[PDB]
């Protein structure tokens, strides 16, 4: 292990953040050395300024203030649409592990039965759930934009304080890397969520169930079999 | 001598080594011979992978005519990628 | 042809080690930096409880599955967990007497990091630090084996 | 109570984050500083957004009152046919054209294409003359003219006029959100919104929203 | 998160009206600035109110836990007779005096006038020595003594101690409001409050409050 010799501003890592980045097209990269507004210096810049919806420096900032939040929501959204469709296929009762009526289970028999175990939270009210969501989330995202307890609000993109128990947040070149592992995995989570959503619209089966159906017959059980559905006539 | 510090890039990642590896080996791996009765070495155990994916927790039988497909498939897949990576002729050939 | 991967350690071909993508690959280097035995800035007690929690929980298993009480139901778990706690006890004793024998004399002279700067000496390598580490190991290991029993008794499809 | 200034009622109140975006600091009604995406950074586009939001707010307020009045009037002491705003647009097709007030002594519009053509002509005229001015004095202000559209003369005192501006903008925002609610009620339950009002006042918690939550279920 | 200062969590939070009454600005726990009538303008009377509210809060918290515990204990694995706090006061009259824990090997108080006289003597003693001090060191502080009543020693670090003050006051306010709820449930429905808890958990919306709303009807 050798201390990555920083000393400078760049952040090359392997090859990630400089003039020579890894662009999007393998030979048809962005013309004229990539549009002049964005030349590295930050995680997640690859060069899709084709519609050009952000050309002001404040919009370049505010869209990324969206991006990191959106991606972090999608990461937990992905895992929180994956887990119990595995667990119910293994050994665990849930009611319905499919993520359409996961929210409808309150109406079913006695509220939410957790992990199939009648010794747990057992939320019978939807209204109290609404109240705690509105109250606690509005508090938390007020603290995101302002900064309150458990660490003050310094950087709204990355706070990096007593919130992190590991205390990794020290060597800045390794996090020139890891701020990018963030965004790569978060865009994976974005398009996995579009998998969830569009598969949810077209066929209405669980995404795990879509993988099982597909692997049972990859040439027949795929998107093209739904192609004649949704046709006017 | 050999070197003075370990280079932290030794696998020089050329991004079209793997895509040409399995893409240029599997597009000719599913042709269809007289040998299997009209089937491939990529679709005939697609049947198998899905087939014993159906009954999930049961690990498949220890003589079931598809371990051969797994082993003979990877015996070529790994070889074509490991000869693709020596398609770094940037200084040698 | 003007390409080489394998290098001697930090130049210097006359120290008996040579660098390989097994020893000095980046992901391996960062991985073994992040393990608790190499952190040097934390108090040895806490390392002791982390290492103990890990090792007790793994040591409980084979006594459960392969011990002489493995077919009699509902008590195969008890004998295994108890025996594993015994093994952890003996490991704690070994740590204590190792502390009594190793750091019993003067320490070494000097230490530098690989990308040279003069780093100070790890406080785990004194008598007090090692004894504290041993106490942490005992606490962590017994807690780990107790957790192994707990985890057996309440777990969805344990078998 | 200080909208025209740094001490305006900000978008989170005492979670205000008093580091507000510097391209709006008071001096215009409705500036509540809630720019999370920031689609109005450019000043001329911001002016377009002020004009556009004013137009949307006035149109939506007109539509909202038009969605509250006729149902109540036909519920109290009159009859229209379908006073609910769904088939009020189809009242010209049913039997005898669109009779205003539900009375065969009023408008009685038989052909909808005549309404169509005259409506296009009048709307083109009024919107063109809205943009570039025209009658009743040439339009010198695109946001608030100040010419003969205020026949009562309430725009003399400036601070009360600015308070009226802020009330207008807040009412317009509420009207837009409420008409969105009207449209969503048109989609989901497809019944009368004031029928919804009466039914929820009769049933406060037994039929709240989630009996109507398993309707658009894909399968 | 800044109760000791101008940035305290005010009585309306985001509708804070940051023109707070100037006779309290932090520096004391529980100062939430909600003075709509203003019955504590005078500072010595304000001190009396701080002391009085502390006494009320501690007494009410003690009473609230005394209203939660015995019913649950007799519901789980013990028996008391009438564990509900109504006839727990009349358990001395019924058959064999007030047996503690529902066990004829504990207090077994036969005559309530003896409890009465001893209670008056002890309560006069402890309240007098509470006001003017006495045993375990003479009382030098009327609000929080700091003498041998904290045998653990949690009052060393000042800011955590102040946070404990604020938690104590907030808990006391909640206890007072909740015991008011207990009293109103004692009046209206007159049944067990934890019986109420179980019945509302079994019946979330069918028997909510307004089945018990036509009881005290005058005629
Ligand atoms: C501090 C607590 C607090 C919470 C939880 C909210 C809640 C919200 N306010 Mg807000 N407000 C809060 C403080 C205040 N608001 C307002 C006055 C307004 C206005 C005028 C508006 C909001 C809007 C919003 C929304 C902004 C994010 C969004 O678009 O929703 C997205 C999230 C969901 C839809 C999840 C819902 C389930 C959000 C639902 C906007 C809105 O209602 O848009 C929908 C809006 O126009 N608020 C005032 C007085 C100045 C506040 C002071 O406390
Ligand atoms: C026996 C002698 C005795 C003496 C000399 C004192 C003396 C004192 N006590 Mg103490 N107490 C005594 C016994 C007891 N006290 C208390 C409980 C308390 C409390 C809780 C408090 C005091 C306080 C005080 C001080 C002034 C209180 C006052 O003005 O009363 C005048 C009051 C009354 C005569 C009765 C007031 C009743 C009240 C209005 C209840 C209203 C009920 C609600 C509206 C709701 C009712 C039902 C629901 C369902 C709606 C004073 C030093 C107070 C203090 O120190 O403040 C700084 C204080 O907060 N005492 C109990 C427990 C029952 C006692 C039992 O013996
Ligand atoms: C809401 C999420 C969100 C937001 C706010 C942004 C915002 C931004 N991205 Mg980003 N991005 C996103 C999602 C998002 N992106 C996803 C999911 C990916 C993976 C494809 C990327 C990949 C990406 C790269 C690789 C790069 C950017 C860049 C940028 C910046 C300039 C580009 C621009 O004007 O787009 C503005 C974006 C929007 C206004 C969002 C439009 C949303 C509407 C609904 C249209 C989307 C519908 C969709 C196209 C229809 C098909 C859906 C199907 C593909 C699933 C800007 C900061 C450039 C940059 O500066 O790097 C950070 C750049 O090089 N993005
Ligand atoms: C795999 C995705 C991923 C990656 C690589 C990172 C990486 C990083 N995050 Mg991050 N984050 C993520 C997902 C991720 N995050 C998600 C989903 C959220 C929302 C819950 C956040 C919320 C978040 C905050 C609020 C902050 C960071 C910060 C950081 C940086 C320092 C912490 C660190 O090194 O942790 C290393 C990360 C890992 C080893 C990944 C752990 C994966 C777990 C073990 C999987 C199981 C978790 C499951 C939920 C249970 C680093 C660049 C801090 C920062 O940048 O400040 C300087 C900071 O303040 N992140
Ligand atoms: C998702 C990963 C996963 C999981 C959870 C299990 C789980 C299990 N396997 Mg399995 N297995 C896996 C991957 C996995 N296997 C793979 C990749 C192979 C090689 C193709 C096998 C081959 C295998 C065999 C040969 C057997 C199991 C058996 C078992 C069971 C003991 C248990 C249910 C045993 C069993 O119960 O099958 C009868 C058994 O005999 N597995
Ligand atoms: C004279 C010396 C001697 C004695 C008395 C024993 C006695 C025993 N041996 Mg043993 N052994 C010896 C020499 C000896 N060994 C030598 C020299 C070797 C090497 C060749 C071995 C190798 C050996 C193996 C490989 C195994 C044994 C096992 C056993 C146990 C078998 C009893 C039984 O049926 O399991 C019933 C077992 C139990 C009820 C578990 C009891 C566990 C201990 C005794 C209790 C510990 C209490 C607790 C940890 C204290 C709490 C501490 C606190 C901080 C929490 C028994 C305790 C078996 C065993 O225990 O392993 C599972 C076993 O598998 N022996
Ligand atoms: C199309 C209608 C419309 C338009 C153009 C605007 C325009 C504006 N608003 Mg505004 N607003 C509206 C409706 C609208 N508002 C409604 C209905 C509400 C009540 C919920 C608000 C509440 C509001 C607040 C609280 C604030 C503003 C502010 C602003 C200004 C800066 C923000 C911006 O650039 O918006 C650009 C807007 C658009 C480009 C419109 C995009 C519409 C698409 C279809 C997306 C909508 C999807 C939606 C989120 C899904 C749910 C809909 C449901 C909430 C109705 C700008 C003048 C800020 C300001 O400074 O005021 C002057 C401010 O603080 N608005
Ligand atoms: C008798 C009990 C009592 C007393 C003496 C006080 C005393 C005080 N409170 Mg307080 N409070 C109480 C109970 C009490 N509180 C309860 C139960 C709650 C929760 C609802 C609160 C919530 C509360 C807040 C949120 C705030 C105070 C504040 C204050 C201070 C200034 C207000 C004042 O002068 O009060 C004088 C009070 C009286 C003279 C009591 C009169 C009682 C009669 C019987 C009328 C009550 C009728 C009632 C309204 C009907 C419904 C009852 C139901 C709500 C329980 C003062 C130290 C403010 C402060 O700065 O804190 C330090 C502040 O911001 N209180
Ligand atoms: C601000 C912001 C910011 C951030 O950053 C981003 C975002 C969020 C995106 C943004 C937002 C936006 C929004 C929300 C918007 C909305 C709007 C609306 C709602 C409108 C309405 C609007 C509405 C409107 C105009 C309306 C109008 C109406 C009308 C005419 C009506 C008419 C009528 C009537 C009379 C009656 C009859 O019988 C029928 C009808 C036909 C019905
Ligand atoms: C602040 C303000 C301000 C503005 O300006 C004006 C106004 C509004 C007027 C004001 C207000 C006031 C108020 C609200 C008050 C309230 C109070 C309370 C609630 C108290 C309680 C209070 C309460 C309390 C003490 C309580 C106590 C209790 C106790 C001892 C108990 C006992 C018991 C027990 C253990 C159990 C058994 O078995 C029985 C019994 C016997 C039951």
């Amino acid at each position: 292990k050798k201390t990555a010799a920083k000393a400078a501003a760049p952040k090359s890592s392997g090859v990630e953040f400089y003039g020579p980045n890894r662009a999007k097209w393998l030979g048809p990269y962005s013309e004229n050395s990539t549009p002049a507004y964005l030349t590295g210096e930050f995680p997640g810049d690859y060069g899709w300024d084709t519609a050009g919806l952000s050309a002001d420096p404040e919009t370049f900032k505010r869209y990324r203030e969206l991006e990191l939040i959106h991606a972090r929501w999608a990461m937990l959204g992905a895992l929180g649409c994956l887990t119990p469709e595995l667990l119910a296929k293994n050994g665990t009762k849930f009611g319905e592990a499919v993520w359409f009526k996961a929210g409808a289970q309150i109406f079913s028999e006695g509220g939410l039965d957790y992990l199939g175990n009648p010794s747990l939270v057992h939320a019978q009210n939807i209204v109290a759930t609404l109240a705690v969501q509105v109250i606690l989330m509005g508090l938390i995202e007020g603290y995101r934009v302002n900064g309150g307890p458990a660490g003050e609000g310094l950087d709204p993109l990355y706070p990096g304080e007593s919130f992190d128990p590991l205390g990794l947040a020290d060597d800045p070149d390794t996090f020139a890397e890891l701020k990018v592992k963030e965004i790569k995995n978060g865009r994976l989570a974005m398009f996995s969520m579009f998998g969830f959503f569009v598969q949810a619209i077209v066929t209405g089966k669980g995404p795990v169930q879509n993988l099982d159906d597909h692997l049972a017959n990859p040439t027949v059980n795929n998107a093209f079999a739904f192609a004649t559905k949704f046709t006017p006539s | 001598a050999s070197n003075k510090s370990f280079p932290r890039d030794w696998v020089k990642t050329d991004p079209l080594v793997p895509v040409l590896g399995f893409a240029g080996w599997t597009i000719p791996a599913n042709i269809g011979v007289s040998a299997f009765g009209g089937q491939s070495l990529f679709g005939l155990f697609t049947q198998s992978i899905g087939e014993n994916l159906a009954h999930f927790p049961t690990g498949p039988a220890l003589d079931d005519k598809f371990w051969l497909y797994l082993i003979t498939y990877h015996l070529g897949l790994f070889l074509t990628i490991t000869l693709g990576q020596i398609g770094v002729q940037g200084r040698k050939q | 042809k003007k390409a080489q991967v394998i290098s001697p350690v930090n130049g210097d071909p006359f120290v008996g080690m040579l660098e390989t993508p097994v020893t000095s690959a980046p992901i391996v280097a960062t991985y073994l930096s992040n393990l608790p035995a190499y952190r040097t800035g934390v108090a040895p007690v806490l390392r002791g409880v982390e290492i103990g929690l890990a090792h007790g929980f793994l040591l409980a298993g084979p006594f459960i599955k392969l011990g002489p009480l493995r077919n009699v139901p509902e008590t195969a778990e008890i004998a295994g967990s108890l025996s594993a706690a015994g093994l952890v006890l003996i490991l704690a004793l070994c740590l204590s007497i190792y502390g009594s024998a190793q750091f019993q004399s003067t320490p070494s002279i000097g230490v530098k990091t690989l990308s040279g700067r003069s780093v100070a000496r790890d406080p785990l390598f004194s008598a007090d630090g090692w004894s504290e580490f041993a106490a942490g190991f005992l606490v962590g290991g017994e807690a780990g084996v107790a957790w192994a029993y707990v985890c057996t008794q309440i777990l969805p499809y344990y078998s």
